[PDB]
């Protein structure tokens, strides 16, 4: 998207949001983080929609075919041949691409220009959100290392959030949530997943006094997420 | 166990 | 696809059905149309799925992107620059090249190897569909000539049905509903849709005493459609 | 005005 300028590519990513072009709305985006600039919040927040919807839509194709995949490897199933695993790699491959492509926008150089803590804690949380979906994939020897690698993003989140943000900001509510379902899906920690959601609950809950009626609602929309987590949980 | 669906700006 | 087995394409092509990946359930039906050989019933509902599934997005992409640049076109509006329309133009000319895809395998060799009334019908349905939404989007010169061949297309097809199909059959009922859709929406005579629906519905009704329980249920399903398009209509 | 919408096989 070189030639195109960075202002046309913003808009052209709210244009294919409203056309729910997604795949497109990451092009572009991608496109505007390579001009160098640093984002403002909400082009922070189109980059994230973008990639969250493309990744949301091959997470969501791989569980069906490792779901037909595991039922063929079943006792008492027919031989179907090598389709099934074939076609689950290809669709594996492509998501391991796009969350190499949203690192690497991270890596190359999001997070190392990001001093406010709004934006550093929320690349921090995208960098362990996209190894936690490499990590629900993976099954060979870095598989340990990339459960590390979305651990250590989100705790270096976590520690900035902690200090910098209320307990009520959606981004420090939103890495509480992703972090405790990290605990919860892939670190094999269901308590540390109940305790963090727990306790960033009831810390968001007891500052809610302190909001506006607009903040008010967006903090209590994700406390009911953790609420909905905490439900299931337990 | 639901995370942030994240998908509307 | 030159590289992979016929059947092979055939099981992705519905394993991508399963998981909602309608673009490589359409390159894997592409491919498996391109081994040459003919397509049982099966196959071309596959074809035909998977292609309604990737144009239909588009289509509904267009009419959003359209819409916006309506409206940046209306007295009163604020400049916006060139972005609109040319996203605009960038999903017409992808939609654009599916259709052409689809008519080309169509012409080559599709069409003309299909003998039985049913192969025969779909197919020419098909074409019809697929200039049809060509139609939807031309406003120079061809316009006029994309409207006749949809026109032509449906009206060969038509004239099969009627000769050699009962009033019940899915694939005649289908036809005649999408034709009337023509008419309607795209050959400004809306009393040759209204007609065309309610000669349809009521020849079909008179055939329902013929079928058994399933028929039953798959023809008057249809039936249903051309009656909720009459009652929008009249 | 509805056409066949064909998405499912």
């Amino acid at each position: 998207m070189g030639s195109m300028e960075r202002a046309s590519l913003i808009q052209k990513a709210k244009l294919a949001e409203q056309a729910e072009r997604y795949e497109d709305m990451a092009a572009f985006m991608k496109g505007a983080v390579e001009k160098g600039e640093e984002l403002s919040c909400e082009e922070r927040n189109l980059l994230s929609v973008a990639y969250k919807n493309v990744v949301g839509g091959q997470r969501a194709a791989w569980r069906v075919l490792s779901s037909i995949e595991q039922k063929s490897n079943e006792e008492g199933s027919e031989e179907k041949g090598p389709e099934v695993r074939e076609y689950r790699e290809k669709v594996e491959t492509e998501l391991q691409g796009v969350c190499d492509t949203v690192l690497g926008l991270l890596d190359s150089h999001l997070i190392k220009e990001a001093g406010d803590a709004e934006s550093r804690v929320f690349y921090l949380k995208m960098k362990g959100d996209y190894y936690r979906y490499l990590a629900e994939v993976a099954t060979g020897d870095d598989k340990k290392r990339i459960i590390d690698s979305a651990r250590s993003a989100y705790q270096e989140a976590m520690d900035i959030s902690k200090k910098e943000m209320p307990p009520t900001n959606p981004i420090r509510l939103g890495l509480a949530l992703n972090f405790s379902v990290f605990h919860y899906e892939i670190a094999n920690s269901p308590e540390e997943a109940i305790s963090l959601a727990k306790t960033t609950f009831d810390e968001a809950m007891a500052d809610l006094h302190t909001l506006s009626e607009d903040s008010y609602k967006d903090s209590t929309l994700i406390m009911q997420l953790l609420r909905d987590n905490l439900t299931l949980w337990t | 166990a639901g995370s942030i669906p994240g998908r509307r700006s």
